[PDB]
């Protein structure tokens, strides 16, 4: 049977390819339900699809054209409150315990230290969350600091 | 004091055509959406059918027409305007009753508050002492209680209590006698709520006296 | 164009941003070679 | 200290061949000093030893005094006054002359007239206090006595203390036939958690007063639905009488009940359960 | 023989590896002969078949319902999808999430016992009994005549315990919980705030039971004033919104550090029924507090000079002296007390 199995693969493989078409459509991902998607197609139309699994509610994707089918005190106080977590978590979490804002007058180096450290160097709360969401953080105005 | 429940009373009443908005759901974000709704609102209601137009809240929009020297408050005043000239403007209503509700009456602008507009002006005060005996009664009803209370009293006691508040202390004195495994609501357990209720603020810093 | 998707190595798959109407996916073909035919810069898309 | 407890046992002999005020006098002195020091283990040693000299001895109007005292001092330690506390009841418990040891648990129940941190003894000491009273020709106000605690509040060690103390709480109001009270307890309590491991006494408990409850108020279903629970347990499925007797009340609670879409439902349960003896009387 | 059976388990393997390419045809399948609907809102139910459903981002349309639906099911303001080719109503879809009430309650991590609100043992017994009581076991309620309370305000100094207070009851229910930081209701526009506070009720009264906590509510919550600025004006018409909208098994907790600025009609017991006052810690609860946060002689010896206040200095004293026994515990209060002032 194995052999009538393989001709199944080569049925389904042209099929794939028949309804690859490559001229597809983009879409937003916006919404998901299951009792499923509810796309939102470039030209300004929302459309539902209950067949299309993972994918995040404002993705960006594919869709069939027609099926729409888918200092030195200062620094060293800093790398440890920066680096030494990161590496030993462990040690910090071995007795049971668990945002650090930088000071300094304009153009003390604040952010030439971060850059030095450095990862994100973002320059309120939709940023906020957007960036400690996309690991160290530099937030002016996953490892925070601010 | 009991307007908006007048107002649920029609609605369970009136076999006319109710349409019940909230005061600040006239107001919109984009220029003209405000007016628009007005118009909307009632134009639909002359055209359904004897109507009743329940625009609860309305000092959200009406409120004396100032210069207001601005943008929002301009749109806020055309709100009010259009409301204005639709109760009673060039193209006369027949059958569009319309019912609305405020909890300051004096802000309300000068020209919604014409007889031919708002002809009636009713006004709701802090119950009586026989308002407060009345609603003790109707609250009390369809509730088991103790025969040691005096009821009497509670209405006699002269305070400024509303009846949300007689609500509350009957309320409050049902879940008490609850927490206290009993059915049937004493004299101690009223007192507990009438002092909850009343709520006395002190400490007024008694120079004011 | 907006993107080349990395022309996954063979089968570029690229974007295209048809103005004011749609934003599409596209193989291109008849051209000389993936890469030069263009990164980021207007192009002809065919009809259908 | 080591210095502490080898001049205890020193004044535990004098008082043992009698010291009316001079041990007590003397120990008194030496806890205050030990409390002004914060010695809280001294604390509660001296304490524990001087109330345990005193129930070696008579003590009869002086234990309590002495405990009583010793509470209403200055700023004791609460963790000296649980210990304290702890083993006052644990002497108090082993002990006969019910009108005498009254004086005794009254005295435990005012040293504890409310703290935080004397609340579960406090509940235990009150429970005693019950069950005396009630074994004392008198459970009118026993019961009323028990119908203070506010176990769901004070949060015992485990499940287990203070459903016990509901279910005494039940046990005390149907005895004196409290219905409503019975009833918004039963309330109270949620019988989800009797689904355990040794929720057994327990739940037949529970549900034999919830049961004796309804058959009072008059209903016949929910006695069913209590008789199908308290045989679905596994332990009155343990012998012949002791499940044929659970499957033929159910049976006849079944057929009291009133016929209804669940009165059906159910003897069509009963009837299907298969394990109904086919004893020529009930399965007939 | 066992080269035998190693080969029947090789054919089993193989054939399992081709059982799950049998679960990818048929997803194939599924796909090839599926196709998607078009999402629109009803906007009137005409004739018992006809139905205007306005297709969103388009016109407006005269459509059939199929044969398996609920016409009572279907309302005003239901989300449909139509076929695309014969505009039939092939089935409901529940109504919109605006992203902000997504984000509010979708996204609310609640798990806290009733032990770890160390003090405060009767402001609880009053809130769970408003809160739970009605929902669970209402026929107390029905049995004594008393209608079932609504909401509580559950204000206090700033830091005695109300999110964690809330967040507990929250979790004991385990029904839908909707946290606001009522501060950022307050928008740009002339109304959008309204608009928010309306969608967020909406929210309530589809899933319930339901509990809605509003944290300071002294914003969006001031007494109305007559002739305020622009800005004043729209925040006291979203007050006004909250207020009127504020049916059926939704309760509500405030939050506030003020009940001055509480406008009257929102604090009326008809609103706001129960009004809890949780206070700074007292020494005798301040100690079951450090008790519960160590995650008895050193407990004690810093409650007898501890700075109680804002409910999480003592998990501050605690967090502390891990950063660093009874004395490094007492070096902890000293520590932090200096700090805070
Ligand atoms: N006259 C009354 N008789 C009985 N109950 C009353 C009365 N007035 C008020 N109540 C109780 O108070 C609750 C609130 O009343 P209602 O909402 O009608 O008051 P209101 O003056 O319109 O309030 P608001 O200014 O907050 O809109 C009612 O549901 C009822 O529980
Ligand atoms: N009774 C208490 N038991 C345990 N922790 C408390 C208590 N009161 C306050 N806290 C702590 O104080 C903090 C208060 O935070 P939160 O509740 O968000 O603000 P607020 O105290 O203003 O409501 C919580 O993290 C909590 O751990």
């Amino acid at each position: 049977e194995l052999q009538a199995m393989k001709d199944k693969i080569k049925e389904n493989s042209e099929k794939i390819k028949v309804n690859k078409t490559l001229p597809y459509l983009v879409s937003n991902v916006i919404e998901l339900l299951d009792v499923c998607a509810v796309i939102k197609t470039s030209t300004r139309q929302t459309y539902f699809l209950p067949v299309i699994e993972k994918l995040k509610p404002g993705d960006l994707v594919g869709v069939n054209k027609d099926s729409y089918l888918i200092l030195d005190k200062q620094i060293q106080e800093l790398v440890e409150a920066i680096v030494l977590p990161m590496n030993h978590k462990e040690k910090f979490e071995n007795l049971g315990i668990q945002g650090v804002l930088m000071y300094g007058p304009p153009g003390t180096g604040k952010t030439l230290l971060a850059r030095a450290c450095a990862f994100l160097k973002l320059a309120g709360a939709k940023l906020v969350r957007d960036a400690f969401a996309l690991s160290i953080i530099f937030i002016d105005e996953v490892k925070v600091i601010a | 004091c009991g307007k908006t429940m007048l107002a649920k009373a029609v609605a369970h009443h009136t076999t006319a055509a109710f349409i019940r908005v909230v005061g600040s759901e006239f107001v919109q974000k984009y220029l003209g959406e405000g007016p628009r709704m007005v118009r909307d609102v009632f134009r639909l209601a002359k055209e359904n059918a004897p109507a009743i137009i329940f625009i609860d809240e309305i000092d959200a929009i009406a409120t004396k027409r100032f210069d207001a020297q601005t943008g929002a408050d301009r749109e806020v005043q055309r709100i009010l305007l259009e409301l204005l000239n639709q109760m009673d403007g060039f193209d006369q209503n027949v059958n569009v009753k319309v019912i609305m509700a405020t909890n300051r009456a004096d802000t309300l602008d000068p020209a919604l508050l014409r007889p031919g507009r708002l002809d009636r002006k009713i006004e709701f005060p802090l119950p009586d002492r026989r308002q407060k005996r009345l609603i003790f009664s109707t609250i009390t009803s369809k509730m088991n209680l103790s025969e040691e209370v005096d009821l009497e009293d509670y209405v006699a006691r002269p305070d400024k209590i509303s009846g949300a508040d007689i609500n509350s202390i009957c309320q409050e004195s049902g879940m008490l006698a609850v927490r206290e495994n009993r059915y049937i609501v004493l004299a101690k357990d009223f007192e507990k709520a009438y002092k909850t209720v009343i709520k006395k603020d002190e400490q007024e810093h008694e120079f004011y006296k | 164009c907006t993107k080349i998707i990395n022309a996954d190595s063979e089968d570029p798959k690229y974007i295209i941003n048809v103005k004011q109407f749609a934003k599409f996916v596209v193989d291109l073909s008849d051209q000389v070679a993936p890469t030069d035919i263009e990164e980021g810069m207007r192009v002809g898309v065919d009809r259908n | 200290s080591a210095t502490v407890d080898q001049r205890l046992p020193e004044c535990a002999k004098l008082a043992k061949e009698g010291r009316l005020q001079e041990v007590i006098e003397t120990l008194l002195s030496l806890e205050k000093q030990t409390r002004t020091a914060s010695d809280m283990v001294s604390t509660s040693r001296i304490l524990v030893a001087v109330v345990k000299m005193c129930y070696e001895a008579k003590e009869w109007d002086l234990l309590n005094e002495n405990i009583m005292l010793l509470s209403k001092r200055r700023s004791q330690l609460k963790q000296a006054v649980a210990k304290m506390v702890q083993q006052c009841c644990t002497y108090v418990e082993e002990i006969t002359d019910l009108p005498i040891k009254l004086r005794l648990i009254d005295t435990l129940r005012m040293v504890t007239e409310g703290k935080i941190y004397v609340e579960i003894e406090r509940a235990r000491l009150t429970k005693t206090l019950a069950t005396i009273k009630e074994q004392n020709g008198d459970v009118k106000e026993a019961a009323s006595i028990l119908q203070e605690l506010q176990v769901e509040t004070y949060g015992s060690m485990e499940k287990k203390e203070r459903v016990e103390f509901i279910l005494e709480q039940m046990r005390l109001c149907l005895a004196v036939k409290d219905y409503i009270r019975t009833q918004i307890i039963s309330k109270k309590i949620n019988t989800k958690f009797f689904q355990e491991e040794n929720t057994e006494k327990l739940k037949l408990k529970y549900y034999n007063l919830m049961i004796q409850l309804d058959q009072h108020e008059g209903s016949y279903l929910s006695i069913c639905k209590h008789y199908r629970a308290i045989y679905d347990t596994p332990c009155i499925q343990a012998e012949s009488e002791k499940w044929q007797q659970a499957l033929k009340s159910v049976v006849l609670y079944v057929i009291l009940a009133p016929f209804d879409n669940e009165q059906s439902d159910l003897v069509h349960r009963i009837s299907g359960d298969k394990k109904l003896e086919e004893i020529p009387k009930y399965k007939d | 023989h066992k080269e035998i059976d190693g080969r029947l388990k090789e054919l089993r393997e193989q054939l399992k590896e081709l059982t799950k390419q049998y679960e990818k045809s048929e997803n194939d399948l599924k796909a090839l002969q599926s196709v998607g609907q078009i999402v629109g809102e009803v906007l009137k139910q005409l004739t018992e078949e006809k139905f205007i459903v306005k297709a969103t981002n388009g016109p407006r349309y005269v459509v059939g319902c199929r044969r398996q639906l609920d016409k009572s099911k279907l309302k005003p303001g239901t989300r449909v999808a139509l076929d695309m080719t014969t505009l039939t109503i092939m089935r409901y879809l529940p109504r919109e999430v605006d992203p902000l009430v997504y984000n509010m309650s979708h996204e609310d991590p609640g798990n806290v016992s009733y032990s770890e609100i160390g003090g405060l043992s009767e402001q609880i017994r009053e809130l769970r009994e408003v809160i739970e009581l009605p929902l669970t076991n209402p026929e107390l309620f029905q049995r004594v005549g008393i209608i079932p309370p609504k909401g509580c305000l559950l204000y206090g100094p700033p830091g005695t315990g109300k999110t964690l207070l809330a967040r507990a009851v929250a979790s004991q229910l385990d029904c839908n919980f909707l946290k606001v930081v009522s501060s950022s209701i307050v928008d740009k526009y002339i109304g959008e705030s309204a608009r928010l506070i309306r969608e967020m009720f909406n929210y309530a009264r589809d899933h319930q039971p339901c509990i809605i906590f509003m944290d300071e509510i002294d914003a969006i919550g001031g007494r109305r004033f007559s002739e305020g600025t622009s800005a004043d004006r729209e925040i006291q018409r979203t007050l006004m919104e909250l207020l009127n909208q504020m049916l059926h098994r939704v309760k509500m907790i405030m939050a506030t550090n003020r009940p001055d600025t509480l406008d009257p009609a929102l604090l009326r017991p008809g609103r706001l029924d129960r009004k809890i006052h949780i206070d700074l810690p007292n020494e005798q609860a301040r100690l079951d507090i450090l008790k519960i946060h160590a995650g008895e002689i050193d407990y004690e010896a810093i409650v007898k000079l501890s700075d109680g206040f804002n409910g999480a200095d003592l998990r501050n004293v605690c967090t502390e002296a891990g950063m660093f026994v009874q004395e490094d515990f007492m070096k902890a209060v000293r520590k932090v007390a200096d700090s805070k002032k």
